[PDB]
């Protein structure tokens, strides 16, 4: 047979946008400590203070997305003209991010113990309120758990099994995030959405760039659990409206 | 050697209409407990599995309501109480206790060795 007209015939055949788009999304890209060195690295090259780049990176991050040339077109100059500038220095990405590349939801990963802070303050200004997940569980839901980044400090080998716990109690809001953030799962069943992000969110528990020790400390100040490893009641009470939600 | 080791008993041969108690002692480890079945020459399928917190529990639906799967949280063992018994129940009966929380039907990770029931 002859190949040069079998390799030719490919210029006659389907290149559809629908399908090739949706091939590219199935084969997707994590990396903790190369983001933090990317970071500093370009941000103390460029003469920057990176560590209030990364805060203001960071609280970009959870109220406008992973998009940052998108978000840029619906923006104030004055907003507009700080992002056009880190996505200069720290040379930003849309997403679907590679190794050496730097997105916005990575820096907020990499740097949580700041973004579980600054979660305190902007509980009312995200894409899901938190008085919207203090009516969907019975109680206050801790605004320490509302960005997936949350699962990077959870330790699922805590005692008697608080990390599943803390882990099912963070699960409550995952599913309504992503019910915003992607229109074709608002239809969906509770447990439908939640097998959409156990993956991801798993390996990030599962991942050691932060200890044991770490993530106690961690839960710890922010008040997830005290000294005795004792969950407070917003936990295992979303935890267990969470399992209702899956069983 | 493995950080979690599952050892099932209690399989035998019991004539039709009859029942036997599967128990299985768990070393090692909090997990979501499933007893899987796979009679010789079909494929494996699940039978019944407990949650975590032991709430929740559900079995297959051919032999629900006819299997009972429990756990005593003190001996760290689980049961299978299987009543009447079918010969469409004779397969070999298995253990597991794959992932972790979020999910409860997991599929297909720790396995024991397996326990024979013939009807």
């Amino acid at each position: 047979e002859n190949y040069r007209d079998i390799a030719l015939a490919f210029l006659d055949e389907s290149a559809d946008s629908g399908t090739i788009n949706a091939w590219v999304n199935e084969f997707a890209y994590f990396d903790p400590k190369r983001i933090v060195q990317l970071v500093k690295e370009r941000g103390t090259a460029k003469g920057r203070d990176w560590k209030k780049d990364v805060k203001m990176m960071i609280v970009l991050n959870l109220v406008r997305g992973n998009k940052p040339e998108a978000m840029m077109k619906k923006m104030s100059e004055k907003g507009a003209s700080i992002v056009a500038n880190l996505i200069s220095v720290y040379q930003l990405k849309e997403g679907n991010p590679g190794r050496d590349t730097i997105t916005l939801s990575r820096v907020s990963a990499a740097f949580v113990p700041w973004t579980v802070q600054a979660l305190r303050v902007l509980s009312e200004s995200l894409p899901v309120s938190g008085t919207t997940m203090d009516a969907i569980a019975g109680v206050t839901y801790p605004r320490a758990m509302m960005h997936p980044s949350f699962a990077g400090i959870i330790d699922l080998d805590l005692p008697n099994g608080a990390g599943a716990t803390i882990a099912d109690a963070h699960g409550l809001f995952m599913i309504e995030f992503s019910k915003t953030i992607n229109p074709s799962l608002r239809t969906k069943q509770a447990n439908e959405v939640a097998a959409t992000f156990e993956k991801p969110n798993m390996a990030a528990m599962s991942g050691r760039f932060f200890t044991r020790e770490d993530k106690k400390k961690l839960l710890i100040a922010v008040g997830i659990i005290d000294e005795d490893l004792v969950l407070a009641s917003a936990v295992v009470r979303s935890a267990e409206k969470y399992r209702a939600k899956v069983g | 050697m493995g950080q979690v080791q599952l050892v099932e008993s209690g399989g035998g041969s019991v004539q039709a209409g009859g029942s036997l108690r599967l128990s299985c002692a768990a070393s090692g480890d909090r997990y979501c407990m499933a007893w899987f079945r796979q009679a010789p020459g079909k494929e494996r399928e699940g039978v019944a599995f407990i949650s975590t917190a032991n709430g929740r529990t559900d079995y297959v639906d051919s032999v629900k309501g006819r299997f009972t799967i429990s756990q005593n949280s003190a001996k760290n063992t689980v049961y299978l109480q299987m009543n009447s018994l079918k010969p469409e129940d004779t397969a070999m009966y298995y253990c597991a206790s794959r992932g972790y929380g979020y999910l409860s039907c997991s599929s297909y990770n720790y396995w024991g060795q397996g326990t024979q029931v013939t009807v």
